[PDB]
RNA sequence: GAAUCUGGUCAAACUUGGUCAUUUAGAGGAACUAAAAGUCGUAACAAGGUUUCCGUAGGUGAACCUGCGGAAGGAUCAUU
RNA sequence: AGGGGAUCGAAGAUGAUCAGAUACCGUCGUAGUCUUAACCAUAAACUAUGCCGACUAGGGAUCGGGUGGUGUUUUUCUUAUGACCCACUCGGCACCUUACGAGAAAUCAAAGUCUUUGGGUUCUGGGGGGAGUAUGGUCGCAAGGCUGAAACUUAAAGGAAUU
RNA sequence: CGGUAAUUCCAGCUCCAGUAGCGUAUAUUAAAGUUGUUGCAGUUAAAAAGCUCGUAGUUGAACUUUGGGUCUGGUUGUCCGGUCGGUUUUUCAACCGGAUCUUUCCUUCUGGCUAACCUGUACUCCUUGUGGGUGCAGGCGAACCAGGACUUUUACUUUGAAAAAAUUAGAGUGUUCAAAGCAGGCGAAAGCUCGAAUAUAUUAGCAUGGAAUAAUGGAAUAGGAC
RNA sequence: GAUAGUGGCCUACCAUGGUUUCAACGGGUAACGGGGAAUAAGGGUUCGAUUCCGGAGAGGGAGCCUGAGAAACGGCUACCA
């Protein structure tokens, strides 16, 4: 990671997935970055800050995503109700 | 968890387990049945002296034509007829007949060499001379 | 282990070097010699309270106990004054890290100080060469009952 | 039979770990799992955990970081030699630098870097790394 | 996952949560203890005690209510059977078993079924011997067995 | 205290018989490979021109055939 | 070794067919096919998948049991039952999709959770031939079985796919 | 490769390798995760017994003191160097260790020995005094003896002792270097020197600390404990 | 009894043990045993006649004399080769 006197090695780091913590590998011809907007009163959706996420292309492919998807949202505040703790 | 107990106190079936297993394999076999002294026409030796009986150029095998300028050689320390090839360019103009010569193996851990069927050994030494040395004229025969 | 009799060979046998006087007044008549064979060993008092003569006894007896203290069970008392104890341990073979359930049976000379009965843990103790492969002296019984006062299940 | 239960521990949490739940539910459950556990958790590879008291044998709720890769149990627990310790790195894990080898010792249930502080090692359990 | 059959069974009795009495179901303790007496001076077996307790009376099990256990209660008061209801039961099984046996010459089945009895009735042996239920050295099994049933 | 001699004793050895093993004779007998421009069929590979196979019994130039029961490694993953 | 001997049917006949056919097809036909005493222990005895155990992914079906239904339905009034029906649920015999795992591949919810290699245990294999032979044991009334070599000998013999 | 253009034969030529060497034969280790404890395969490539029982063998649910604080020493860095490249405390932590009370005892006492105060008998040399103790009658035992009693028993594991030398790894040293060897090295070039280190070799013993892990056993006619 | 001394070491008498699938006993060994050698991850395999330590053996079997110490072999005594 750091070369002994500070000095940052290792480019590239990794995203990791919101929902899983999974590294986001090099090639994930598979994984997505989900933007949810920053929202207010009367039409503004307010360009330029977002809610973001990264989900990993091996949670998706499994299929079980969009309740992940939900979980991080609900976490957030970007909803509320949608996904419960229990199921 | 396959086979072999994994476990802890186990080792004593392990162990004879390996034992069993190991007389499929070749070579420990060998060593350990001792095939070497009991066949395999040399005495578990690298070379040994025998004497030419007869010559024999032996018809070759398959795709390859031939005829491949053998020697049937009887060993004088077992007694066993075994027929040693011969290297290079005839050399049989060396050999003659009832010649003491020394064979060596020929590369194959025993078995059979190329393409010569029913052959085992080269000849090296012929009278105590070396065939090399003979047919590159570097050191030449005992007259007779 | 002798079980009775007392004064019963070919020969008659006495404890050597150790002689009751006739002329002197005695109640107790014979006077037996033990000996306290050390190494935190209580010398048990069925040899001093005893009657039994035996050679081979480390209390009542030339026999004297050095070297080596064992433990192990006991597997054979099936001949007489001596056991066959199995000491059972584990052989550890590095080329697979593990161990082995490895026999041995050490047959050792038993003092009539003592009741063994098959399947009873015995303190043994080097000595003196007994006789052909007896090389040890029983020294502590150390298992007294294992449930036998209390065998029945009924209250 | 369920012969070892820190096995059956370990391996429902790695199954768990490698499908991406957050949670696993661990059957029997004993002091040594949650020893085992609690090693874990100390250098952060494991979350908080749920021990129920069933008025029976156990049962161990997780919570699962993503941070855990393979949890190991080996297979006899082979008493292991202070010089032995360092081959057993070598060979369970993924570098000379981080992960841990969970020995259990005489002086408890540590990982390997911890006995070795220590001065002290028995028999191994498992690994985290 | 059971002891002689390639079948895996699962049906099994639970238990409830609480080591305590079920609180509003009455009686008492020494009321249950005296039920349980009567029930082994009839001539009844551990089990089929407790079956008739949890029934018709107001019992779930008498370890919650009592404290100890049917067995241990049957020892206490001194009614308890030499050898135990299981095994007991066991080679009752055995005995009809060599019964049948004896008529039916060709019947291969049951005698491959004998023989797993058998060996339950041995793994029990012993067990009992090993907890000293059994006094060492008896066995059980096909002369003898008869005659200790009944 | 010398040869010598009675009894032991350890006993080499020697005459006997019977086990074994390394070996070389081995009258003859059937095998197996290597050689694969002999002889006859064509058995198997295609439904290989009777689908092959297994276990078994009988038969016979020879591959083999045929009973009986199993397989499909079948040429059928299929009937309101 | 007795019985019973219908059918079919190793052998045999016997007709064709064929260069040939004591092969395939046709017609008889003992042994056998049933069965009582015994034996023999092998089979492609195959799911070609050792047994236990835990876990990971859905899905309807289907058999066995079991609760939950103001469910339908039989009516002999309310019915109480059975037979369905729906939701489960254990246990099984399988199957269909996906692979997020395997695997060489074909394929597989196990052949998964194995180079990130360690739940417990049996047993078996070590290139192909020679050879499941020879010899020795054995257990067989025999046929045979269980165990089981080496000498030689050869660069392939295999698998699973593709053109 | 060789059946008339042979990159494989036989020669010459250049060339490549290694080189005072280098090749051939037979073993053997490595390669060989092709013997697999680490670490192999078993549907179909070889291989899962026809099936079940079963004795040895191997393997075996969970459960018995977990916690907190209090006080006391070590070892790394942090922060300065207080100093003529090193030095120790405070500011600071992690880190191992010990002593403890907690509802918690460390095998137990016969007497040595008490060492110091739980101490006080007179009180004061003395900064207006808990700054400071020479001192002898009731009484802390662990600061360890010797002497009994009786220690549930192992496997582990740490430390320790012995595991002959040589060999191996390794400390020093100019055998001209090197393999080596155990020497050498330094003065006024008118006698003084370091030296010949360590460390493994687990296995069976033996001694010691630890008490998780895995056993094993105690109190259920209690002839159980005090 | 013997021995330097213990001991089935041998003798007398009595008893019926002891070893074994946790491989006894056999059979092999082209087996002297270690220390060690080669092999270069980790585990390992093979190899150790041989410079050190043991142990046997002096053609083979025996038997003994002397002496502190030999069952000696550059000491005897046979017998077989
Ligand atoms: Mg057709
Ligand atoms: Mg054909
Ligand atoms: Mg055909
Ligand atoms: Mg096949
Ligand atoms: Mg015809
Ligand atoms: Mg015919
Ligand atoms: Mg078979
Ligand atoms: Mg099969
Ligand atoms: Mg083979
Ligand atoms: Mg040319
Ligand atoms: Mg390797
Ligand atoms: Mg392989
Ligand atoms: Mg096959
Ligand atoms: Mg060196
Ligand atoms: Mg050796
Ligand atoms: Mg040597
Ligand atoms: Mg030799
Ligand atoms: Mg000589
Ligand atoms: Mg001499
Ligand atoms: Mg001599």
């Amino acid at each position: 990671m750091e070369n002994d006197k500070g000095q940052l090695v290792e480019l590239y780091v990794p995203r990791k997935c919101s929902a899983t913590n999974r590294i986001i590998k090099a090639k994930d011809h598979s994984s997505v970055q989900i933007n949810i907007a920053q929202v207010d009163e009367e039409g503004r959706a307010i360009p330029g800050e977002y809610v973001t996420y990264a989900l990993s292309g091996y949670i998706r492919a499994r299929g079980e995503a969009d309740d992940s998807l939900n979980r991080l949202a609900q976490q957030d505040g970007l909803l509320k109700n949608v996904w419960s703790y229990s199921r | 968890g396959k086979g072999k107990p994994r476990g802890l106190n186990s080792a004593r079936k392990l162990r004879v387990h390996r034992r069993n297993n190991r007389w499929a394999e070749t070579t420990y076999k060998k060593r350990l049945l001792g095939t070497a002294f009991k066949s395999s026409p040399f005495g578990g030796s690298s070379h040994a002296k025998g004497i030419v009986l007869e010559k024999i150029g032996i018809e070759s095998k398959q795709p390859n034509s031939a005829i491949r300028k053998c020697v049937r050689v009887q060993l004088i320390k077992n007694g066993k007829k075994v027929t040693a090839f011969v290297p290079n360019d005839g050399c049989l103009n060396f050999v003659d007949e009832n010649d003491e010569v020394l064979l060596a193996g020929f590369g194959r851990k025993g078995k059979a060499k190329g393409d010569i069927p029913g052959v085992r050994f080269k000849v090296v030494k012929v009278s105590g001379v070396s065939l090399l040395a003979l047919w590159k004229e570097k050191k030449e025969k005992p007259r007779s | 282990s002798t079980e009775l009799t007392v004064q019963s060979e070919r020969a008659f046998q006495k404890q050597p070097h150790i002689f009751t006087n006739p002329k002197a007044k005695a109640n107790r008549k014979t006077k037996r010699w033990y000996k306290n064979v050390g190494l935190g060993f209580k010398t048990p008092k069925t040899a001093i309270e005893g009657s039994y003569i035996d050679k081979k006894c480390p209390f009542t007896g030339l026999v004297s106990i050095r070297g080596k203290i064992l433990t192990g069970t006991v597997v054979s008392t099936r001949m007489h004054r001596t056991i066959v104890i199995r000491r059972d341990y584990l052989h550890y073979v590095p080329k697979y890290n593990r161990y082995e359930k490895r026999h041995k049976n050490v047959p050792a000379h038993v003092s009539p100080a003592f009741r063994v009965q098959v399947g009873d843990i015995v303190t043994v103790g080097q000595c003196r060469p007994i006789s052909k492969t007896v090389r040890f002296n029983v020294l502590k019984v150390a298992s007294a009952t294992g449930k036998a006062n209390k065998q029945f299940a009924k209250f | 039979t369920r012969t070892s239960v820190l096995a059956d521990a370990l391996n429902a949490i790695n199954n768990a770990e490698k499908t991406g739940k957050r949670q696993v539910l661990i059957r029997p459950s004993s002091k040594v799992i949650i020893k085992f556990l609690q090693v874990m958790q100390k250098h952060g590879y494991i979350g908080e955990f749920e021990y129920i008291d069933d008025h029976r044998s156990g049962k161990i709720v997780v919570q699962l970081n993503g941070r855990l890769n393979k949890c190991g149990v080996i297979s006899p627990r082979f008493n292991v030699k202070i010089a032995d310790v360092e081959k057993w790195t070598a060979n369970l894990l993924p570098a000379r630098q981080f992960g841990y080898v969970i020995l259990t010792t005489s002086a408890g249930i540590m990982d390997h870097e911890e006995a070795h502080r220590k001065h002290v090692s028995g028999k191994i359990l498992g690994f985290v790394y | 996952g059971r002891m002689h059959s390639k079948g895996k069974g699962m049906s099994s009795s639970a238990i409830p949560y609480s080591r305590n009495a079920p609180a509003w179901f009455k009686g008492s303790s020494d009321g249950v203890v005296e039920q349980i007496i009567k029930y082994a001076r009839k001539g009844l077996t551990p089990s089929q005690i407790g079956v008739l307790l949890r029934d018709a009376h107001g019992v779930t099990q008498a370890k919650v209510i009592t404290g100890n256990k049917i067995l241990r209660i049957l020892k206490s008061n001194g009614l308890a059977p030499e050898i135990p209801e299981d095994l007991y039961f066991l080679i009752k099984k055995a005995v009809s078993v060599r019964k049948h046996l004896e008529r039916n010459r060709k019947d291969k089945d049951a005698k491959f079924r004998l023989i797993l009895i058998e060996s339950r009735i041995h793994r029990l042996a012993r067990y009992y011997r090993t907890v000293s239920v059994l006094p060492p050295n008896w066995k059980y099994e096909s002369a003898t067995a008869s005659a200790l049933v009944n």
